[PDB]
C-alpha cells in the first residue's frame, strides 16, 4: 500500500511512437498495483523531461519512479541524477527498455503485439520498483601508505614514482642491495650504455629519498586484510651490521658501518658471491659488489665461525654484532606493488648441452659478469678450462624456450636474442678477430631500434646459422666444444668448432616467488607467472584488490618496458591514496547472519575471495568484506537458505518481477 | 492463436548489450521474449528457473557470456553447472528439458541474438503449452 | 590390524559374547573406548518397549553398555541429524557411534556442510541388508507367519530371507517372496547399494564367517588409522580377541556383496520404470505432492537440508497458508537435495500423506550421479554446486558438440 | 543430567492420539522425534505435533499462585491459596447448598484430571454441576449417536477403513483437522478404494476423493433423506439386518417419502444423489467418516445399510480435542458417573455410595457450562474452573465477562495467565501436557499414556495434587491418590467398562480400546459386534423433518 510509483513513458520522438500505442501503455499503467501518476513525453532524456519528473515526484508524493524508455546502459545515470534532485533515492529509479527491445525490432506489421509487450515491460519494471529500497553509497578508507616488494629495476622506479607522487612507500629487498639484474649486467641492448652507469643515479635517489624506507636484507612473513588496509609482517634478517642510524639508536655515538672494508680485509673465510654467478670468492662479511646502495657489508652468519676479527678490524665504531637474530616488524600499508623479478631456468637439465659436464659451457648470466670490468677478471672473457682467451664463440638461442618436451619453457623469454646479439658485440669488440656464431631459430628483433641493431650485429661479422643445436660434444685434449646442428638455410648438417659455449637460458620466477603471490591471494598463470586482472586492458592489475603487478615477475620484459610497467603499477596504486576512499560498489552482497548456517560453502564459489568464515554472537557464520565484492551475484544465487542479500537485484525483487510476467 | 510464454534472463553486460545492438542494428525478430537482465547470470539461481516454469512458463531461456569472457570472470561457469542439473530435474520430473536453454551470447553479435529469438520461438511453438498449466498447479 | 586388515574378532566377557548378534565385537568396542576415555559418550541403538521399538540412546556410564548389544532390525531411524540437532554436532564431545551405511553417508553429507566435527566421531559402522518399518515386520508377523507379534523372542534377516524366533520354534520367509507382496525390507533399503561401509572408521559384520565361528565371531574390516588404533587398544588391554580372517571367508563374503549390488540394482530399475516417464510421470508427481500438508517433517528429517529457514516458508516462493501447495513446495527440495541424497528413506516414512519422496528424490539423483560422476557419501568432496572448476564445465560444454546448452546432453 | 532421554508422549492437540518422543536435555524438553513403534501413526506427525514442545518452557508460565487482594495479584504460598479456597468454598456450601457452586473443566486434561475433578465435585459437597467444554469445542454428536446405537462412540478405529470398500466422508475438514485420520484416506486411495466426499466447500480433504458432491450448507438432513428415499425405494436396503437388529422402520419409511426431488433445499441434482445412494447401498462394507438431528440422520444411514457391525463400517465422528472422549468417559458431564453410568438410575447410585464412602448423591440433573454461565450471578455463586478461558472461547465475549463479574470467587487454575484469570480471585498453577503422568482416551476410544517428561517450573503442581491438597485441606476422605497410577486403580474400582485396563496392559505401544471389562480381555476395537447398546439389543433409527435455518 505504501509504495507509489510514478510511470512516464518517452515518445522518442516517433522512434517508440511509430512502432506502439503510447496512449494504450499509458491507460494500462494507470490501474498497475502500485501507480500513482502515468505520464507521456517525446523526449525525456531532456531537460524539460527531467523538470517534468520533478515536478511529478513533489505534487504526487512518489515513492519510486519508472520510465518506459531506452536501454539502462544509456541513460540510466542520466535518470538516477534526475530522480535524486527531487528528494528521492538514486537507485529508487528503475527502467523499461522499450526502445532497443521492443520498438526497434517489431516495425513491421506488429502493432499489438509490440504494445502488448511494452504493457509487459512496464509491468515487470513497475513489480520491481515496488520492492526496491535506499540504496546510500558508502566507502572504505585507505591506509596512505604503499609497499613495493622486489628492489630491482620495477621495484625501483614503482618505489620513486610513489614517493614523488608524495605517498610514503616502504621498498622490500630480499638481498642485501636493490639494484637487481640490471646492476648484474656489462651492457644493455641496443644502445650499448653502462648498465651501472644509468642505474646509479637512480640507486642513490632511492636511497637518498625521504618518502621511502628502504629496507634491504628482508622479506616478507605474513600479510592479512584487503586494499583498504594490508597488515603485513615482515621479517628483518640479521644483518649482522649496524647502520649509522641503527648505531646511534642503539646507544654508542660512533658511527656504523661506513663502508671501510677492513673486516672484509681480515676475515679468514672464503665463500662463492652469488652476485658473480658463484665464480668470485667472498669472505663472510661481505658486499655484493662495490656499487651497492646500502654499502653496510653483510656478515653470512650461516658460513661465520664466530673468529671475531672482523670486530677488532672495525674498532671504535662497534658496527658489527655478531649475536643477533630476526626481528619481527608489523607494517599497515594501503597498496602492495610486487616486483620479485627473475631467476634463470636450470639448463643442467637438456643434457645433450653440457652445461654443467663440460668446463667451457657457460650461461648468459655468467657470461655478463666475466666481461664486465666490475666481475671475476678484468673483464677478459677467458676459458674457464684454462684461462686462455677464446678465438671461437657460440651462442645457442633458445636454450631450454619454445620447448614442449616437458623439460623446458613452451614460451619465448622475449631478451634472450637481444641479449645474444649485444654478447657476440661484446666479444667481437673487445677480442680482436675473434668470430661469433649465433645458433638460431627465429632472431626476435621487435623492439624499437632492435632491427637497426640486428642489422648493425650481422654487418659486424656476426655469423648466423639458422639451427637449433642438436648437441654439444667436447674434446678431451683441448677442451674445445664441437656444436652439431643443421644449417637448415644452406640444408646441411654443421659442426661448428668453439672454444666458448654460452647458453642464451630461458627465465623463470625467482624462488620463493610463488610462496609469496600466494601470501597476496595473487593466481599464478599458465606459464607459471603472476596472472593479471585483464591480459588486455588492465596489465598492471590484479584480481586482488589493492595489489599491482611490475615487471619481470609479471612477464619475461626488456628493462624500458619493465620501467613503463613499474610505472603503471605505481600509478594505479597511488589512484585509491590519492582519493582517500575505495567506493564500494552500489549492489554489494549482505550476509544475514541470522540465517546463515556456517556451512561456508559458498567461500570458495567467489572469484576475488570476498567471501569467509567467521565468528559472530558465538555462531560462525559468513563475513562479506564490501572492499572485494563486485555484485556479481554468485553467491546470492546459490545460497540454499537465502541468507545472502544482493540488494537491488534481491530473491524479493527478481521473483517479483517473474510473478508479474505472468499476472494480467 | 495461443501465444507462447518465453521468459529470458540475460545478463548485462554480454547479453543485454547484444540485444541493444540488435535492436540498433534494426534486426527483426518476433515478439514473444521478454527479458529479466541480472547482472551475471551467475545470479541465476535454480529456483527462479523452476518458479517461472510453476507459474506457467511455457519456455526459459537464459543468455550470458562466451566461457572466458565473463565481466566477473567466473560467474557463467557456476551458471552452466546449474543449468546442466535444471536440464536434468525437467527431463526427470517428466518435462520436455527442450523447453528451457542456455545460449553465450556476446555483445558484438546482435545478429545471432535474432537467430536466438526466432530459434526459441519456433521451438516453443512447435512444443505447444506447458503440461504444468493444465494440472493443477 | 593395521588399515586394511580383514579379522574375526570377538568380546573376551561371556556375557557380551552372548548377548552380542555375531559375537559382541562392536558393544566390546565401544565399552572399551568409554573405560580408556577415547571418547566422551556412546551413541547407540536400545530395546524400546519391545524388539520393535528402537530408541537412540547417549551413554556416558559405561556398564550401561551391554543393554545395547544385539541388533534391531526395525531400528529405521537415522543418527546423525540427531547429533547435529541435540549434541552441536559434537563440536565439543568427543563421540562413538555406531552406524549403518545410510548413517554413515548422512555423517559425511553433514561434515561437508560443516555441521558435525568428524574429527570428534568414531564411526564403528555395520553391514545392513535391510531394515523393516516396525508395523510392517508386525503386520508380517501377525499376516504371513500366523504368529503373535507379541510372542516373538527375535527377528532376524539371514541369507536371503526373514527368520523369527518365537516361543514354540522358529519361521523363515524368503525376503524377496514378501516383497513381492508389499512387505519385507523397506523401499529404499531394496535400492540400497551401500552394503558394507568402508567410509566408516571400522566395518562390522558377519558375512565371511564360516564354520565353527558361524555366529561366534564379527568380520572386523580395519578401514582407517582411528579404528586401527582403537582395535589395537581394544586387543592390548585385554578386552576383544582377533584372529586371522580364512580368505574363502572373504571370498564368499564378496560374492554376498556383489549379489546385493545386483538385487539393488534390480529394485532400482523395477521403481524407476514404474513411476513412468514423459507427461505421465509429471502427472503422478503432481498428484502425489498435491496431497502435502507442510509438516515439514520430510526437510527436517533430510540429512542434507541443513538450512536456518527453509526456502519452502520463505514467501516469495510458496504463498502462506494456503495449503494446496504449488508444485514448487518439491520442486525446491529437488533442486537442493537431488544432486546428493543418499537414499536414507526418512523423507518418505515420516510423510503424514504416504508421497513417496525418496522414490522420486532418489530417482534425480541417479540421474546426476551418471552425468556429473558425484557419489554423495563419501571422503568429503564438495557438493557439485559448492566447487566449480574451469576445465571440467569448459570439457562439459564440449562434449556435447554445440555453442549452447540445448540438445545432445543424453543418451 | 540426562544429555539425551527420548519420552513417549502422547499429542495434546487433537483426537488422533498420535504417539510421538519428547526429547529431554538437561531437564528441559529440547525436540520431537518419530516413535515409530506406534501403531497410531507409525511416527507421522503433523504440523502442530511436529512443533508441541515450543510452549512448555516458555517465559509466560505461572509459577506461583496468585491471591487478588485489593486490585492487582499478589504472589502467595501454597497453603495460604488452598486455605483461602477451602474457607470461602465451604462458606458457599453452607449458605447455598448444592445450587451454587459451580465445576467446569477442559478436555485437554488427562482422564485422572477429570475423574478427580468429578470426584471432588460429588464426594464432598454433594451436586453434580460439573461439565466440559466437549458440548461447545465438539459438539452434541455423541448425545445424537447415543440416541441411535446406544452409545456415542466412534463404531469403529481409523486404519479399519482400510478394509473398507467405499470410505463416504461428509462434510470434513479430515485434512485439515485430524490430518493423520486422513492419512488413512490417503492409503485407501492408494489402495483402491472408492472415496465419496460431501464436504459443501471444496477442501483439501475433498481432493483425495473419486467423486465430490457440493450441497448448501446446513442441509445435510435433506441430503441423507433423498439418499435414504432412494435407497429404499429400490430395496437396497438390508432387510436381514433390519428385521434383527432395528426398529423404527415403518416411521422411516412414513417419514423420509416427502424428499422425491430435494433440490433447491440442497443444490445437488438427482441423478448425482442417485449415484452416491446407490454405490453406498452397493458395496459390502462402506464406512462414513463425519464431521442432533444430523449425526442421528448419519446413524440412520447406516442402520438401513447394514453397515454398522463388521470390519471397514461405522459411523466415526472425529471429536476435534485430546481428551473430549476421557473427559465424557471419566465423569465430567453433567448426569453421568463413569463410562456414561447414567446416574438417574438408583442402582449406580448405591454403587458409588459403597465405593466412595459416600451418601446422599444428587441424582437431580446438572447444569451445562452454557447453563452455568447463565445464572452465573443468581443462584450459582462460587465456581472452580479447571483449563477453560470461557472470555475468549465462548460467544458474546461480553456477557461471559458481565456473569464472571456477577460471581463470588472465581478460581482459575491453568497452565497460563489468560483474560480469565483476572476475574479469578485466586489463580492456581497447572502443569502441561509434558509435565503430567496420566492418559488420554483418543478419537477412537484408545487409552493411550501420557509420561512425565520434565518437571514443572516453579511451585506448580499437577492438577490431581492439587485437588487431593484442597480435600485434605476440607477435610474430604477418599483422596489419598499419592501418584496417577492410584488414580487409575479408584476409577477402574468403580466403573465396569473400563475394570480390565491396568497400566500393565497401558504400557504397551497399542493401548487399549474402551468397552474392556475383564483383565485378560484384548480390547473392543469393534462396537456392537453382536448386540446394540440400547434398552433392547436393537438400535432405533429415527425420522427428521428438515426444519429451514
Ligand atoms: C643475461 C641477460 C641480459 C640482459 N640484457 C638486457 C639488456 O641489455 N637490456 C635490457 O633492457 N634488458 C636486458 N635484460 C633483461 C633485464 O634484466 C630485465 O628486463 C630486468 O632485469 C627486469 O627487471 P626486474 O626488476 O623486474 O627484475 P629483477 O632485477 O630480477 O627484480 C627482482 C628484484 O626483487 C628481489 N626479490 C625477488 N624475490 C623477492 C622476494 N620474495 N622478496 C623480496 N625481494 C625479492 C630480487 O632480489 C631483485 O632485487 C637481460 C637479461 C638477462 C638475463
Ligand atoms: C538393521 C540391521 C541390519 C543388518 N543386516 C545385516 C546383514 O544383512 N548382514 C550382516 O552381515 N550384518 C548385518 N547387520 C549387522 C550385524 O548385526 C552385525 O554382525 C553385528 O550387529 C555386529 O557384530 P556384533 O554382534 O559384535 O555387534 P553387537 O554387539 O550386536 O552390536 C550391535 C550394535 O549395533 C547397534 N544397532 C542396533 N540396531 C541398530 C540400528 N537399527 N541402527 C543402528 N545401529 C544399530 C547397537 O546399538 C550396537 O551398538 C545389520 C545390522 C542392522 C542394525
Ligand atoms: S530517454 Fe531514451 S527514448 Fe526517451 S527521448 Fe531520450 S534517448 Fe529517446
Ligand atoms: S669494518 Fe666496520 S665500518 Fe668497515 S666495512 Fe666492516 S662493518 Fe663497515
Ligand atoms: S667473526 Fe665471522 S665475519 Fe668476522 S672475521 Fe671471523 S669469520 Fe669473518
Ligand atoms: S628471445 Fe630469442 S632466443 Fe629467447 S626464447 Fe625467444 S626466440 Fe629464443
Ligand atoms: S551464506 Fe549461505 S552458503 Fe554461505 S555459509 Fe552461510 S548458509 Fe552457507
Ligand atoms: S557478489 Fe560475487 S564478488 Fe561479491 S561476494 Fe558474491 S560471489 Fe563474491
Ligand atoms: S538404506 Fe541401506 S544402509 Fe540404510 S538401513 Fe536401508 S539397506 Fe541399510
Ligand atoms: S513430510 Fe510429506 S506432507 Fe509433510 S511437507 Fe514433506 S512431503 Fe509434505
Ligand atoms: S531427500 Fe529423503 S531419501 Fe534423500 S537423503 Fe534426504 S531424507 Fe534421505
Ligand atoms: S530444502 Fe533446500 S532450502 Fe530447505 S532446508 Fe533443505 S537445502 Fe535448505
Ligand atoms: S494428528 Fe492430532 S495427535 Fe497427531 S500430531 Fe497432529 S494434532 Fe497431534
Ligand atoms: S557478466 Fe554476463 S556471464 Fe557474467
Amino acid at each position: 500500500t505504501e509504495p507509489r510509483i510514478g510511470v512516464f513513458v518517452c515518445h522518442c520522438g516517433t522512434n517508440i511512437a511509430g512502432s506502439m500505442s503510447i496512449d494504450d501503455v499509458v491507460n494500462y499503467a494507470k490501474t498497475l498495483p502500485y501507480v500513482a501518476v502515468a505520464d507521456q513525453y517525446q523526449y525525456m532524456c531532456s531537460t524539460p523531461g527531467q523538470k517534468k519528473i520533478d515536478d511529478a515526484i513533489k505534487e504526487y508524493n512518489l515513492t519510486g519512479v519508472v520510465v518506459a524508455a531506452c536501454s539502462p546502459r544509456l541513460h540510466e545515470p542520466t535518470f538516477r541524477t534526475a530522480t535524486k534532485e527531487g528528494g528521492l533515492n538514486p537507485f529508487r529509479f528503475e527502467m523499461a527498455n522499450i526502445r532497443e527491445q521492443n520498438s526497434w525490432v517489431h516495425m513491421h506489421g506488429m502493432w499489438d503485439e509490440a504494445t502488448q509487450k511494452a504493457k509487459d515491460q512496464v509491468r515487470m519494471a513497475v513489480a520491481k520498483a515496488a520492492k526496491l529500497e535506499d540504496l546510500v553509497p558508502k566507502s572504505v578508507p585507505v591506509e596512505k601508505t604503499a609497499m613495493v616488494v622486489g628492489g630491482g629495476v620495477a621495484g625501483m622506479q614503482a618505489a620513486l614514482d610513489l614517493a614523488s607522487a608524495g605517498i610514503k612507500t616502504y621498498l622490500i629487498e630480499r638481498t642485501p642491495t636493490i639494484g637487481g639484474r640490471m646492476s648484474q649486467l656489462d651492457k644493455t641492448f641496443p644502445t650499448l650504455d653502462c648498465s651501472q652507469c644509468i642505474l646509479t643515479p637512480k640507486m642513490v635517489d632511492v636511497g637518498r629519498h625521504p618518502n621511502i624506507e628502504m629496507m634491504t636484507y628482508t622479506e616478507v612473513e605474513k600479510v592479512e586484510g584487503y586494499i583498504g588496509n594490508f597488515d603485513v609482517t615482515l621479517r628483518k634478517k640479521a644483518r649482522g651490521v649496524l647502520t649509522p642510524t641503527e648505531a646511534t639508536a642503539k646507544g654508542i655515538v660512533g658511527g656504523g658501518c661506513n663502508g671501510c672494508g677492513d673486516c672484509s680485509a681480515v676475515c679468514p673465510v672464503i665463500k662463492p658471491n652469488p652476485f658473480e654467478m658463484g665464480m668470485a670468492p667472498r669472505k663472510a662479511i661481505y658486499i655484493y659488489h662495490a656499487q651497492v646502495m646500502p654499502l653496510i657489508y653483510t656478515v653470512d652468519f650461516d658460513s661465520c665461525v664466530k673468529c671475531g676479527l672482523c670486530v677488532e678490524a672495525c674498532g671504535d665504531k662497534k658496527a658489527i654484532d655478531l649475536e643477533m637474530q630476526d626481528e619481527f616488524i608489523t607494517v599497515k600499508v594501503g597498496t602492495a606493488v610486487l616486483a620479485t623479478g627473475y631467476e634463470l631456468f636450470p639448463i643442467e637439465n637438456k643434457r645433450e648441452w653440457g652445461y654443467k659436464q663440460f668446463d667451457n659451457v657457460i650461461n648468459a648470466l655468467e657470461f655478463e659478469r666475466l666481461i664486465c670490468a666490475s666481475g671475476p677478471t678484468g673483464g677478459h672473457l677467458v676459458r674457464p678450462s684454462d684461462g686462455k682467451t677464446p678465438m671461437k664463440v657460440g651462442f645457442v638461442l633458445c636454450a631450454g624456450s619454445r620447448d614442449n618436451t616437458g623439460i623446458g619453457k613452451p614460451y619465448c623469454s622475449r631478451f634472450c636474442c637481444m641479449y645474444s646479439l649485444k654478447h657476440a658485440h661484446q666479444i667481437m669488440e673487445k677480442i680482436p678477430g675473434a668470430v661469433a656464431y649465433l645458433f638460431y631459430m627465429d632472431i626476435r628483433s621487435f623492439g624499437k631500434m632492435y632491427e637497426e641493431f640486428y642489422y648493425r650485429i650481422q654487418h659486424e661479422g656476426a655469423k648466423f646459422i639458422r639451427g637449433r643445436v642438436a648437441n654439444v660434444l667436447e674434446d678431451k685434449e683441448t677442451k674445445n666444444l664441437h656444436v652439431f646442428t643443421e644449417d637448415t638455410l644452406l640444408g646441411r648438417p654443421v659442426d661448428v668448432e668453439v672454444d666458448l659455449l654460452v647458453l642464451a637460458a630461458a627465465v623463470q620466477p625467482n624462488e620463493g616467488a610463488n610462496e609469496l603471490r600466494k601470501k597476496f591471494g595473487v593466481s599464478a598463470s599458465q606459464d607459471g607467472w603472476m596472472l593479471e586482472a585483464h591480459p588486455k586492458l588492465n596489465p598492471c592489475g590484479t584480481t586482488t584488490a589493492g595489489v599491482f603487478l611490475a615487471g619481470v615477475c609479471q612477464g619475461p620484459k626488456d628493462i624500458p618496458d619493465t620501467v613503463a610497467q613499474a610505472e603503471g603499477a605505481a600509478s594505479a596504486a597511488s589512484i585509491p591514496i590519492h582519493m582517500g576512499e575505495v567506493e564500494l560498489e552500489p549492489y554489494f552482497a549482505m550476509c544475514i547472519d541470522e540465517l546463515c548456517a556456517g556451512c561456508g560453502m559458498c567461500v570458495n564459489l567467489c572469484p576475488y575471495s570476498a567471501l569467509s568464515l567467521g565468528e559472530k554472537n558465538g555462531r560462525t557464520v559468513m563475513v562479506v568484506t564490501e572492499a572485494k565484492c563486485k555484485g556479481c551475484g554468485t553467491c546470492g544465487g546459490f545460497c540454499p537458505g537465502g541468507a545472502i542479500k544482493m540488494q537491488h537485484f534481491t530473491t524479493p525483487q527478481i521473483v517479483a518481477q517473474i510473478d508479474a510476467f505472468f499476472a494480467g | 492463436d495461443w501465444k507462447p510464454q518465453i521468459l529470458a534472463i540475460i545478463c548485462n553486460w554480454c547479453s543485454y548489450a547484444g540485444a541493444d545492438l540488435a535492436g540498433g542494428a534494426r534486426i527483426q525478430y518476433p515478439p514473444t521474449v521478454r527479458a529479466i537482465r541480472v547482472m551475471c547470470t551467475g545470479r541465476v539461481d535454480m529456483l527462479f528457473i523452476l518458479k517461472a516454469f510453476v507459474e506457467g512458463a511455457d519456455g526459459v531461456l537464459v543468455s550470458g557470456c562466451h566461457f572466458g569472457d565473463c565481466h566477473y570472470l567466473e560467474g557463467n561457469y557456476k551458471a552452466a553447472k546449474r543449468m546442466f542439473m535444471i536440464k536434468n530435474l525437467l527431463r526427470n520430473i517428466g518435462l520436455d528439458d527442450r523447453r528451457f536453454r542456455m545460449t553465450f551470447v556476446s555483445a558484438s553479435e546482435g545478429a545471432k541474438w535474432g537467430m536466438v529469438m526466432e530459434d526459441v520461438t519456433n521451438t516453443i511453438k512447435e512444443l505447444g503449452p506447458s503440461p504444468i498449466k493444465e494440472f493443477k498447479k | 590390524a593395521a588399515k586394511g586388515d580383514m579379522l574375526y574378532a570377538w568380546a573376551k566377557d561371556a556375557e557380551i559374547q552372548k548377548k552380542g548378534e555375531c559375537g559382541g565385537a562392536v558393544t566390546a568396542l565401544l565399552k572399551h573406548a568409554l573405560e580408556t576415555k577415547m571418547v566422551d559418550a556412546v551413541v547407540a541403538i536400545k530395546k524400546g518397549k519391545d524388539l520393535y521399538d528402537a530408541v537412540p540412546t547417549v551413554i556416558t556410564n559405561p556398564e550401561d553398555i551391554i543393554q545395547t548389544a544385539g541388533s534391531l532390525h526395525c531400528g529405521t531411524l537415522l543418527i546423525p541429524k540427531l547429533i547435529k540437532k541435540y549434541l552441536n554436532g559434537a563440536k565439543d564431545m568427543k563421540l562413538a557411534v555406531t552406524c549403518k551405511g545410510c548413517d554413515a553417508m548422512a555423517f559425511y553429507e553433514l561434515a561437508k556442510r560443516n555441521q558435525i566435527n568428524l574429527d570428534n566421531i568414531i564411526m564403528i559402522g555395520v553391514n545392513c541388508g535391510g531394515s523393516v518399518s516396525p508395523v510392517t515386520a508386525r503386520k508380517m508377523i501377525s499376516n504371513k507367519f500366523g504368529v503373535d507379534p507379541d510372542t516373538v523372542h527375535k527377528e532376524e534377516i539371514d541369507k536371503g530371507q526373514f527368520i523369527i524366533e518365537y516361543e514354540g520354534g522358529h519361521k523363515g520367509i524368503k525376503i524377496d517372496e514378501l516383497e513381492e507382496e508389499g512387505y519385507g525390507r523397506r523401499s529404499n533399503c531394496r535400492r540400497c547399494k551401500m552394503k558394507i561401509p568402508r567410509q566408516a572408521d571400522i566395518a562390522a559384520g558377519n558375512w565371511g564367517v564360516i564354520g565353527d565361528k558361524a555366529g561366534k565371531a564379527t568380520f572386523l574390516e580395519i578401514c582407517s588409522e582411528k579404528g586401527a588404533n582403537l582395535v589395537n587398544s581394544a586387543q592390548s588391554k585385554g578386552a576383544l580377541e582377533i584372529s586371522p580372517a580364512d580368505p574363502k571367508g572373504i571370498d564368499i563374503r564378496a560374492k554376498v556383496e556383489k549379489a546385493m549390488f545386483n538385487l539393488g540394482d534390480e529394485w532400482r530399475h523395477r521403481d524407476f520404470e514404474g513411476m513412468g516417464k514423459g507427461k505421465d510421470r509429471l502427472k503422478l508427481m503432481m498428484s502425489e505432492s498435491s496431497k502435502c500438508i507442510k509438516c515439514y517433517a520430510c526437510v527436517e528429517a533430510c540429512p542434507i537440508c541443513y538450512c536456518i529457514e527453509c526456502s519452502t516458508k520463505k514467501p516469495w516462493y510458496i504463498a502462506p497458508g494456503v495449503l494446496p501447495t504449488s508444485f514448487m513446495f518439491h520442486l525446491i527440495r529437488f533442486a537442493h537435495v537431488s544432486d546428493s541424497c543418499i537414499n536414507c528413506g526418512q523423507c518418505e516414512e515420516l510423510c503424514p500423506m504416504e508421497i513417496p519422496n525418496a522414490l522420486f528424490m532418489h530417482s534425480q539423483q541417479v540421474e546426476i550421479e551418471k552425468m556429473f560422476g558425484h557419489i554423495p557419501g563419501q571422503d568429503m568432496t564438495p557438493p557439485i554446486h559448492a566447487f566449480v572448476e574451469e576445465k571440467a564445465e569448459r570439457a562439459r560444454l564440449d562434449a556435447t558438440g554445440t555453442d549452447s546448452i540445448y540438445t545432445n546432453i543424453f543418451t | 543430567s540426562e544429555i539425551m532421554k527420548y519420552v513417549a508422549t502422547t499429542c495434546p492437540y487433537c483426537g488422533v492420539g498420535c504417539t510421538l518422543n519428547l526429547v529431554v536435555s538437561n531437564g528441559k524438553v529440547v525436540g520431537v522425534e518419530p516413535n515409530q513403534r506406534s501403531p497410531i501413526n507409525e511416527g507421522k506427525l503433523c504440523p502442530k505435533g511436529v512443533t508441541c514442545w515450543e510452549h512448555i518452557h516458555s517465559p509466560d508460565r505461572l509459577t506461583t499462585p496468585l491471591i487478588k487482594k485489593d486490585g492487582k495479584f499478589i504472589e502467595a504460598s501454597w497453603d495460604e491459596a488452598l486455605d483461602l479456597v477451602a474457607k470461602n468454598l465451604k462458606v458457599i456450601y453452607d449458605k447455598h447448598g448444592p445450587k451454587g457452586l459451580g465445576f467446569q473443566t477442559s478436555c485437554r486434561t488427562v482422564n485422572e484430571d477429570c475423574y478427580i475433578f468429578q470426584k471432588f465435585a460429588r464426594v464432598g459437597f454433594k451436586t453434580n454441576n460439573v461439565d466440559n467444554c466437549a458440548r461447545i469445542c465438539h459438539g452434541p454428536s455423541v448425545a445424537g449417536l447415543s440416541l441411535s446405537f446406544g452409545s456415542g462412540a466412534a463404531t469403529n478405529g481409523f486404519e479399519d477403513a482400510l478394509n473398507a470398500d467405499l470410505i463416504l466422508i461428509w462434510g470434513s475438514n479430515a485434512v485439515e483437522a485430524h490430518p493423520l485420520a486422513g492419512r488413512r484416506i490417503a492409503q485407501a486411495k492408494k489402495k483402491g478404494i472408492q472415496i465419496i466426499a460431501v464436504d459443501p466447500r471444496y477442501t483439501m480433504t475433498a481432493r483425495l476423493a473419486d467423486t465430490y458432491v457440493r450441497f448448501n450448507p446446513s442441509t445435510h438432513i435433506a441430503l441423507a433423506n433423498s439418499m435414504m428415499y432412494w435407497i429404499i425405494k429400490e430395496g437396497l436396503e438390508d432387510k436381514k439386518f433390519i428385521q434383527d437388529r432395528v426398529n423404527g422402520f415403518e416411521d422411516l419409511k412414513k417419514t423420509v417419502e416427502n424428499y422425491a426431488d430435494a433440490e433447491a433445499i440442497h443444490g445437488v441434482p438427482l441423478d448425482v444423489v442417485k449415484d452416491i445412494a446407490f454405490r453406498y447401498a452397493k458395496a459390502k462394507n462402506a464406512v462414513i467418516i463425519y464431521c442432533t438431528d444430523n449425526v442421528r440422520s448419519m446413524g440412520n444411514l447406516a442402520l438401513l445399510t447394514g453397515n454398522v457391525g463388521r470390519e471397514g463400517v461405522g459411523v466415526n465422528p472425529l471429536r476435534g480435542q485430546n481428551n473430549v472422549q476421557g473427559a465424557c468417559d471419566m465423569g465430567a458431564y453433567p448426569n453421568v458417573y463413569s463410562g456414561y453410568q447414567k446416574c438417574e438410575v438408583a442402582e449406580n447410585r448405591a454403587k458409588m455410595e459403597k465405593a466412595w464412602s459416600v451418601t446422599n448423591l444428587p441424582d437431580w440433573y446438572g447444569a451445562t457450562l452454557t447453563e452455568q454461565i447463565n445464572q452465573c450471578g443468581d443462584e450459582i455463586k462460587g465456581m472452580y474452573i479447571l483449563g477453560l478461558n470461557p472470555v475468549v472461547t465462548y460467544p458474546s465475549s461480553n456477557h461471559v465477562k458481565a456473569q464472571l463479574e456477577k460471581l463470588d470467587f472465581l478460581v482459575v487454575q491453568d497452565i497460563f495467565f489468560t483474560e480469565t484469570c483476572q476475574y479469578a480471585d485466586v489463580i492456581l498453577p497447572g502443569a502441561c501436557f509434558a509435565e503430567k503422568d496420566g492418559t488420554f482416551t483418543s478419537g477412537e476410544r484408545r487409552i493411550n499414556r501420557v509420561r512425565k517428561a520434565v518437571n514443572p517450573p516453579g511451585q506448580a503442581k499437577e492438577d490431581i495434587h492439587i485437588i487431593s491438597e484442597l480435600a485434605a485441606k476440607m477435610g474430604f476422605k477418599g483422596f489419598e491418590l499419592p501418584t496417577a497410577k492410584d488414580v487409575w486403580d479408584d476409577m477402574r474400582a468403580v466403573t465396569p467398562s473400563m475394570f480390565g485396563a491396568t497400566y500393565e496392559k497401558l504400557e504397551r505401544p497399542e493401548g487399549i480400546c474402551w468397552p474392556c471389562p475383564t483383565e485378560e480381555h484384548p480390547g473392543t476395537p469393534i462396537l456392537h459386534r453382536e448386540k446394540f447398546a440400547t434398552a433392547d439389543g436393537k438400535g432405533n433409527l429415527f425420522g427428521i423433518d428438515y426444519r429451514p435455518p
